[PDB]
RNA sequence: CACCGGCUAACUCCGUGCCAGCAGCCGCGGUAAUACGGAGGGUGCAAGCGUUAAUCGGAAUUACUGGGCGUAAAGCGCACGCAGGCGGUUUGUUAAGUCAGAUGUGAAAUCCCCGGGCUCAACCUGGGAACUGCAUCUGAUACUGGCAAGCUUGAGUCUCGUAGAGGGGGGUAGAAUUCCAGGUGUAGCGGUGAAAUGCGUAGAGAUCUGGAGGAAUACCGGUGGCGAAGGCGGCCCCCUGGACGAAGACUGACGCUCAGGUGCGAAAGCGUGGGGAGCAAACAGGAUUACCCUGGUAGUCCACGCCGUAAACGAUGUCGACUUGGAGGUUGUGCCCUUGAGGCGUGGCUUCCGGAGCUAACGCGUUAAGUCGACCGCCUGGGGAGUACGGCCGCAAGGUUAAAACUCAAAUGAAU
């Protein structure tokens, strides 16, 4: 089937400058496809180490003109493998970016969040349906489980909008960059992060509905008035600090 | 429901000269019968007849020259939505003198010449032109 | 529509907006030049057209054209502007005044100098 | 002094080459430019000529004179109804509106007409007309209003019937899906383009017998019927609203429309409590290069409250009167002879063609978008925007009323 690469010159030089890549940081740029995002850097980094899932890219990757030594090149799937064995290799934190299929663009933040300090910040182009939800906050519509969670990794920022009419058969939908960089401290840890996600998604499954039987499935009008959550109110309108209050009392208790 | 029976009247006369009809009834009244007299003396009509004692009913005779209705144009003017009055020096004329147009007097109904002539001023009824 | 409606409630006109809201209905006003620059018209023209932002005394600051060929404005230069937008380049309402206060007129005019503050050919 | 491409009176040469520049709008300028800069010639005004600002006109573009609402902007989702607007026909009375005459006033100047004075004109000045208005007296009585008495054709009441998925409540029947328990029986079933998750040797799937429970009513069924609209479908009973027809009797204008107000109002959604067979947002898995397959929660169901919105559409407000025809459907009734689906009539609702007329066209056409009257709602270039701020309403989601700054020279409808 056919994808829709970038090819206004216009929008992309924001990209560039707003990831400012300097020497010296690991870049990990999965996806080159036709290096519509790799030319542009000409600045170059002295190196680079790519992820490419297909061999025939792979193959007629490796010269380019001048491309050839300065970077390794891995044949797996970005999705399977452990990103943290690439971090005591070079020592420091990775920096990466991307433009995937928006289709497959959801998964791979959360197994990168998984990995941590092996990760020091990103800079993605999202949908802006979804850019929005991501750097939303309570009492809105936009607001929701990825939010949520996504909030309690990293610090979302949207970076920038491109406009429908960049891409070769432009889609119906508008297209953004955003920058997110995980937290240095946690305002609220968690201890079972999985115990965090389950409490979300029973709250949101539910989200028209008052949290006294949305969320009654788990717990009690009084205990919710122990910790000062009204028991009255949508999933909607709790605060992620909140969302990790009961997180953490469900395992301190039973 | 039924507001205005002038106007109503005016009406027939117009959608039977449209029709070649030959004549028209309508229930009668005093207001009518002295329209149409007036309307009889300046040769518009031919003949209006009256019959009925407990629910008259009046019966106009219209009038073509050669194949052509010889009623052009017959309008109401002053409705119950909006009255028109007019003093002696201010009536209308329409056609620049050609038509007529019915005036209700302190005498009686006649056209806007009579009621020049006599010094008077009152109601617009309807144009006939 | 009806008469009663019109009654209760009259025709309304719309009331007209002015083009030129910082002359404030006088056919002149003087101003000080803050930047002088050169800009790029809309689509199917092309040139490198001189404005200039201009602050004037009643605390209004927009944007005026500088017509002719050649000019000596720099920045604190005391000019006169007045109405007339130019189609191609948004944004600008206003003209100025040449051959008054620091503008001086076009060199080596010769037709329809008085638009230009040039003086008659002594020759 | 301005101008000489069109609007708009007046044309050629040189220079430049999407540069420099011009421009009120449409626009001109990339190598022969009547559109940029100079020159020759010409056009219009003239002691002035151009530019800018501001008001009316053109603009019927807020339409009283004088516009619109099927598809271009524009009929509230539907009904009831107070204030208000309007109101059949006859007689009498009154004289408020209305009309006629007169009197008082409406400063002078100014505007208009006929004259007079500066050598003319501008300017100055005599007399008149006008100042459309208001008040007071005296009359007229056709029309509207008030008051009194009538009338029956508008509107209602009574008597007997007809058709109908109109509404609320309670019973009950037969097919089918799922589950349970029994029989016969042995190894696949299901699904896809092909497979996999899945079910099965604790006997599935298949075929027969018994039960449990929930939701919906095949055929009839129609382009058919009922309802203000949303809508209404097995059978039987109880309570109940409207429409229509026949003959006769009765009341006597008791009417139409309706801003604020009150009520009803698909689906989704919400609150308290039940119920849960099938389906199925979200979710959990399996695949292929979207869409697919297997499970499955809220929900769909019931009682009682909330919400108040839809391409809620005939994109067509309610009431009344008038204007050539032809094919169908459904539901009453009068008269003759009578095997009557036999002939002659007379009502209600509904579908499709098409005449005059109307319309930009498409089309509408007695169920009008034709010819008229009464009242109400709404519109004013496109985007920003049915958005922001404020008020009212709501548990929440949100509903309702409702702008401006700025930006463009178009956006739009029907037909070829």
């Amino acid at each position: 089937f056919g994808q829709n690469f970038l090819n206004d010159q216009f929008v992309i030089d924001s990209i560039v400058s707003a990831i400012n890549p300097q020497k010296g940081q690991a870049m990990v740029e999965i996806g080159p496809g036709l290096a519509a995002l790799t030319e542009p850097v000409g600045e170059r980094l002295d190196q680079l180490t790519v992820i490419e899932l297909d061999r025939d890219l792979a193959a007629r990757l490796q010269t380019h003109p001048f491309l050839g030594p300065k970077l390794t090149i891995y044949q797996q799937d970005a999705m399977t493998f452990n990103f943290g064995e690439l971090a005591e290799k070079m020592g420091q934190p990775l920096r990466v970016f991307g433009n995937l299929p928006y289709n497959i663009s959801t998964p791979l933040m959360f197994h990168l969040f998984s990995y941590t300090d092996a990760i020091a910040d990103m800079h993605f182009m999202l949908q802006k349906e979804v850019v929005n939800r991501l750097v939303a906050g309570p009492n809105s519509k936009a607001y929701g489980r990825l939010s949520v969670m996504a909030q309690y990794y990293c610090n979302v920022i949207p970076v920038l909008e491109v406009p429908p009419s960049a891409f070769t058969p432009p889609p119906k939908v508008d297209s953004a960059v955003v920058r997110l960089v995980p937290h240095a401290t946690m305002p609220h840890p968690v201890k079972d992060v999985r115990v965090l996600s389950r409490i979300t998604t029973e709250a949101f499954n539910q989200r028209r509905k008052t949290i006294r039987n949305s969320l009654g499935n788990l717990f009690s009008v009084e205990v919710l008035t122990g910790m000062g959550i009204d028991p009255a109110m949508r999933a909607e309108n709790i605060s992620v600090a909140q969302y990790c209050q009961m997180a953490n009392y469900l395992a301190e208790n039973a | 429901s039924m507001q205005d029976p002038i106007a109503d009247m005016l009406t027939r006369i117009r959608n039977g000269q449209a029709a070649n009809k030959a004549a028209v009834t309508m229930p009668s009244s005093k207001l009518k019968v002295a329209i149409a007299n007036v309307l009889k003396e300046e040769g518009f009509i031919e003949d209006f007849k009256v019959e009925g004692d407990t629910k008259p009913e009046l019966e106009l005779t219209l009038k073509y020259f050669q194949g052509k209705a010889v009623v052009e144009s017959i309008q109401r003017v002053s409705r119950p939505g909006l009255r028109i009055y007019k003093r002696k020096d201010e009536l209308p004329k329409v056609m620049a003198g050609l038509g007529i147009a019915v005036v209700s007097t302190s005498k009686g109904v006649m056209t806007d010449r009579a009621a020049r002539q006599a010094g008077l001023g009152g109601e617009i009824i309807c144009y006939v032109a | 529509a009806t008469v009663n409606q019109l009654v209760r409630k009259p025709r309304a006109r719309k009331v007209a907006k002015s083009n030129v809201p910082a002359l404030e209905a006088c056919p002149q006003k003087r101003g000080v030049c803050t930047r002088v620059y050169t800009t790029t018209p809309k689509k199917p023209n092309s040139a490198l057209r001189k404005v200039c932002r201009v602050r004037l005394t009643n605390g209004f600051e927009v944007t005026s054209y500088i017509g002719g060929e050649g000019h000596n404005l720099q920045e604190h230069s005391v000019i006169l502007i007045r109405g007339g937008r130019v189609k191609d380049l948004p944004g600008v309402r206003y003209h100025t005044v040449r051959g008054a206060l620091d503008c001086s007129g076009v060199k080596d005019r010769k037709q329809a100098r008085s638009k230009y503050g040039v003086k008659r050919p002594k020759a």
